């Protein structure tokens, strides 16, 4: 399951 | 005709960020799924791109001012430009002598026929090679190469961007930095590099077309990676 922005 | 201390630190930050996220040894390539020469090259090239997306993300987070944008804007900029940064950063491994990407030995030498075996056609690949050749002939300095990548990443004209004014300000700072660098170091060049950003928009458009058809075939989409499905996928 874009949290690589924790 | 002079670089300020703040402009100098921006150049130093972008070059060091690139060195952190680009390995000239290409030694992480052995951990990819092996290349095979239907769509036999798709596993390897999907791992290659997914690896590069991770590196582009790392490079983007070290662009001065990038981490001050909202997280949703950071993601929108990444999704829309990731394939353009990858094509841009791939120029370092491209070679004019044999017209291919050489990342080590023969196993990791990617010719145009190899990418054909990843589901892509000549409509994407012939202009992509031409883009690589025209970019290689420019003989960009490393400072210019990394500034062009940061400028491309901070384009405000992308789907899903909200704070279009702040991104415009950040990109203008980098364009100013780049214009002053070219002035000092060279006797035209700025316009050509800006033209390369227009070429990337066209390459981006053709790739998303061929990727979308590729991603809707289950035998092929199951060969991609989770990161590739997110970045190049349609859901937002
Ligand atoms: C990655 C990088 C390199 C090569 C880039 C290539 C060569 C092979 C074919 C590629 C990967 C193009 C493909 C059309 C992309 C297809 C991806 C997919 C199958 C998912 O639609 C895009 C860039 C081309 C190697 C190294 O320079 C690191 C860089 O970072």
């Amino acid at each position: 399951x874009x949290x690589x922005x924790k | 005709h002079m670089l300020s201390d703040e402009q100098m630190q921006i150049i130093n930050s972008l070059v060091e960020a690139h060195h952190k996220t680009y390995d000239d040894s290409y030694s992480d390539f052995v951990r990819f799924r092996p290349p095979v020469r239907r769509l036999s090259m798709l596993p390897h090239l999907a791992d290659l791109v997914s690896y590069s997306i991770q590196k582009v993300i790392g490079f983007a987070k070290m662009i001065p001012g990038f981490r001050d944008l909202t997280a949703e804007d950071q993601i929108a900029l990444l999704k829309s430009s990731a394939i353009e940064i990858i094509m841009l950063r791939s120029n370092q491994s491209f070679s004019l002598e044999d017209m291919s990407w050489s990342c080590g030995g023969p196993d990791f030498k990617y010719c145009i026929n190899d990418v054909t075996k990843a589901g892509h056609t000549l409509e994407l690949l012939e202009p992509l090679v031409k883009f690589q050749v025209g970019l290689k002939k420019l003989k960009l300095h490393e400072e210019e190469h990394v500034l062009l990548m940061a400028i491309c990443l901070l384009s405000p004209d992308r789907p899903g961007v909200q704070d279009h004014v702040r991104i415009e300000a950040l990109q203008d700072r980098l364009c100013d930095v780049l214009q002053a660098y070219i002035r000092i170091q060279h006797p035209l060049l700025y316009a050509k590099m800006i033209q390369k950003l227009a070429d990337l928009r066209s390459l981006n458009e053709e790739h998303s077309k061929q990727y979308r058809s590729l991603s809707f075939q289950p035998e092929h989409s199951m060969q991609l990676t989770p990161l590739v499905l997110e970045v190049f996928g349609s859901e937002v």
